[PDB]
């Protein structure tokens, strides 16, 4: 496994992979900076291979087409052999694991509650799913077609079921087409809307200007990212062991801190 | 399959596996109940394989020995063929993955701060009373020294502080090493007892899952505050090269997506909690 | 029993049956939804038969004419072979029972008092308790500063005309001697009168509609007191039909299984606008 | 159907059928007084038959034996042809209707909450199932083996499910052996126990001395007493029509007032 460069697949997502402000005086792997680029560099250092960053063409996370049974995006690139390693924020799920091999999660995840940061003593801010379920003054919504809405749709917990029935019997539909529009709506709603999105994006947005949103409450569910390879690839064990080493020695947490708070534009 | 019954090794540690009430009249797997027993039930249903619960005689989770280079505990039992599946709180760790293979984590956890519940402090608005927690996170824990914080004398919790390079978790380690008298405890139960007895002047740094279990026990005098310092996982370990790795991994993933794992955690933490 | 399609007569009256959104692109039973539609679905599942919803053309629940002696409404349809099953709110009444056979009541109801929601009145401050001026029928009858009435016909007026418990007798005496006219042509008109009267008028209507209206905008009506009398809604079948027993057992099984309570909750509170 | 006397079967339950204080100087139907005796008299008047009151020997409501598949009590006496009409508080259920024919309900009932009759303006007495479910200071319990406990066992509503989980994970077991012991325990509990029982019994207990219990909230479920006859009996239609006539004319609501409030030992 030497004298060969591996085509690495990843996606433009902030802050995992971002284009440098000095992009057009740099070439190769120097064009991209972010959490996942440094993660790929450290993994290539530990395993001992040369690699080249190559962005997925269609810019989507892998999904299965219901009528052609084909995989698109980074997962599709992995399955058909176009790329070797996907060091990207690719969530570990049942469907994807059946076709590709995921390493141990390098970053935990979960569903979080996003609100605008604001008898007086008797007021109580929302801090859990039960508080949001019991109170209906502030409407809450998710992405129009995403894993979060599907999770509340299929959930068997009583609180989540009641929340789902609240969403499905409320008009206008609070579901938002895209994450940017949802964050803009939360900003412009003046505390009358709560957005339910993944915890990492909620934490990163909290460290973004103008700093009028905050993350409150624990994760409703448990998910984890991963570094995927094609099934039967020879690099599964080295990648898994490297991820474990970076997790134990605190390198993963150090990069997360650097790209979430150290480089954040907001104080803490 | 159902070809033969497998040895599902497990550790006797609440609330994962506890002695059931009137366990003498039950036989086999019915003597033990808990989160891990039910998880084993669902895993065996998903794979369609009969199993028998066999607690490891040693009573240790597993660690390499210094000189003999032998493996003890659950990891040792898995390595030397005495068992095949370990449905237990066995942390996914690098040195434990060099001899066996772990599945995806069925429960995420990390080091969490344990403090006594705030009470009606003796004085030196009255309609509603707000209990203010004196400590909110690890940064406040390190900044203020009126409260001493401790960990277990030999484990992942202490080694994390020994190996950490972040400024907060390095200052914490420096203070804990220079602390007088000895701050490390012998057992987790003894540490919890010390926290309860110290009247809120001592904080303990133990795993989040156990913290949530102890918090929901009588007399409701312990609570969890702050986020997890690090990230870890609990896995269903299988021996290296075993054919049971893939079915177990897919079963855990299916259970996690179906919400059954969250249901079991709720049932065995809050629904059956004695505190409220 | 599944090849043949039966005629399930029903009445267009919310929330039991309503016009579904974009009903023009649907066909058959999909154009109508509600408590009665889903109840018919469950009953047809239990009996294992195919059905088609056919709203009665007349638009009346059912009564016998004075001189012609011809039944009208769903009762008339059942009597003269137009339909076979009448899953709809049809009160189990003696005069309806003498000609057709009713099943067990799938929902119990009775005459209930309707009042405007209590509001802050223009003449401790931390918490505010809204005191209802009326607590039951006895308090309503004892104090006469408020006016109360019912629709100009139906079961309520006859019940007040026929009661002998000496309390509803006094209520009927006040209602008949009241000036101006207290009876309302329609229940919607009575609800509008209650809302307009600024809490100075009460309406005596059945409990199911009272709870339905209470959970509709502007959420200015509320239910007070217990039921004055007891009645029930039955799944009527024609006399001598072979479908009586399967329907009766299906309703009983649904009632015990809790599906009926689930349906009532879902179509009263879950879809209510004041939730 | 003339020149023949029918054997009525009914149980001794108050206020339905109670032995007279002057029992030993009266004979025949004059021995028993109560709601059901007057109901039987009115039904015999309307239908036009002679009847004799007879009590079930074992004094139980009909239940199906899991081993011998035999019916006991009044239902058992009806099935095997020992008696004709059962004018008693016999609840209409799916199991019994399969073997015997019930008339339309002459008395509607349901499961209700009974509590001892008792920052200061913020307290609120329990008035609904949700309030009892969300509050845990006051324990609640049902009969050890009855339709109420089974109803909370099989219930699919979230509130009732949470209530049942509270019952099954609480010690000591609040489930009381008998109704009399249940009301005694509630009376001696000093407001720390709420007993869940049938609505009619709760209303009568409310009107019994020393008047320290009350009924709150609406009926959680819907049931109804009935007048049963053997399947295929010639008196099904006359009894059904008579019950409907008494329901509309108000005779049942008059007997209820006579035997619940008019003859009650408590003011109102
Ligand atoms: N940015 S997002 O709004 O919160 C987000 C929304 C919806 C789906 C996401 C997703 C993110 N993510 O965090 O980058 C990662 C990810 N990874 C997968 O593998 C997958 O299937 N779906 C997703
Ligand atoms: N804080 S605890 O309640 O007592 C505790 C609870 C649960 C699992 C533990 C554990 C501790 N420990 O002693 O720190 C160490 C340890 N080590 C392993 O290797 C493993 O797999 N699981 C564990
Ligand atoms: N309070 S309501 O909304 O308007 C009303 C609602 C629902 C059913 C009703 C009904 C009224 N009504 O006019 O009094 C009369 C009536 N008569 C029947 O025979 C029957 O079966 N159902 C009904
Ligand atoms: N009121 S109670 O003592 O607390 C009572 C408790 C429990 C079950 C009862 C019951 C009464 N009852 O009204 O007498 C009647 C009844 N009739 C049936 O057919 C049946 O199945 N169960 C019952």
């Amino acid at each position: 496994v030497q004298n060969r460069t591996y085509i690495v697949t990843t996606i433009l997502e902030d802050p995992y992979v971002m284009l440098k402000k000095n992009a057009n005086q740099f070439e190769g792997n120097d064009r991209y900076e972010g959490y996942c680029v440094e993660l790929a560099a450290e993994i290539a250092k530990h395993v001992g291979y040369s690699y080249r960053l190559e962005i997925v063409s269609d810019g989507k996370y892998g999904a299965r087409d219901p009528d052609t049974k084909a995989w698109n995006g980074m997962v599709g690139e992995l399955v058909y052999g176009r790329a070797d390693v996907a060091v990207a924020p690719l969530t570990i799920t049942l469907v994807r694991e059946e076709v590709i091999d995921f390493s141990k999660p390098f970053m935990s995840l979960g569903i979080s509650i996003m609100i605008k940061k604001p008898v007086e003593r008797m007021v109580s801010p929302i801090e859990s799913a039960e508080d949001l379920a019991k109170q209906t003054e502030i409407a809450y919504g998710t992405l129009e077609a995403g894993s979060t809405k599907e999770f509340f749709r299929r959930s068997k917990i009583a609180v989540f079921e009641k929340m789902w029935t609240y969403m499905k019997s409320a008009e206008p539909s609070v579901f938002v087409r895209t994450t940017e529009e949802g964050m803009i709506r939360v900003r412009k709603s003046k505390g009358k809307y709560a957005y339910l999105l993944e915890s990492t994006m909620n934490e990163y947005i909290e460290q973004r200007k103008p700093c009028d949103t905050m993350k409150v409450g624990g994760n409703l569910d448990s998910k984890g990212y991963g570094i995927a390879t094609p099934k039967g690839s020879a690099l599964r064990n080295p990648v898994n062991l490297a991820v474990l080493k970076l997790n134990e020695q605190g390198l993963l947490d150090k990069l997360k801190n650097k790209w979430w708070y150290d480089k954040g534009e907001c104080g803490s | 399959i159902e070809n033969r019954t497998v040895v599902v090794t497990t550790i006797m540690e609440s609330p994962y596996v506890m002695y059931k009430k009137n366990h003498e009249m039950f036989e086999g797997n019915d003597k033990y109940e808990g989160y891990c027993v039910d998880l084993a039930s669902e895993i065996a249903k998903h794979i369609g394989i009969k199993y028998k619960i066999a607690i490891v005689p040693d009573g240790k989770y597993g660690a390499r020995d210094a000189d003999t280079k032998i493996w003890n505990g659950m990891v040792g039992e898995l390595v030397y063929g005495k068992a095949e599946i370990a449905i237990a709180p066995l942390t996914i760790t690098l040195v434990r993955e060099e001899v066996i293979d772990f599945s995806k984590p069925f429960m995420s956890l990390g080091i969490s701060i344990m403090i006594k519940k705030p009470q009606k402090s003796k004085p030196g608005f009255l309609t509603v009373e707000r209990m203010v927690s004196p400590i909110e996170s690890a940064e406040d824990l390190a900044k203020q020294t009126e409260i001493a914080y401790g960990t277990l004398d030999s484990g992942s919790t202490k080694e994390f502080f020994r190996r950490s390079k972040i400024a907060v978790y390095e200052k914490m380690w420096t203070y804990m090493r220079s602390a007088e008298p000895s701050v490390f405890t012998r057992t987790t139960a003894e540490g919890v007892a010390r926290v309860r007895k110290s009247k809120g002047k001592f904080a303990f740094l133990l795993e989040s899952t156990m913290n949530e279990y102890i918090e929901q026990r009588k007399p409701c005098d312990t609570m969890k505050v702050g986020g997890n310092l690090d990230s870890k996982g609990y896995g269903v370990a299988t021996p290296k090269g075993s054919s049971l790795r893939t079915p177990v991994n897919l079963a855990v993933l299916k259970l996690s997506e179906a919400g059954v794992l969250d249901k079991l955690k709720n049932k065995w933490w809050y629904d059956k909690g004695e505190c409220g």
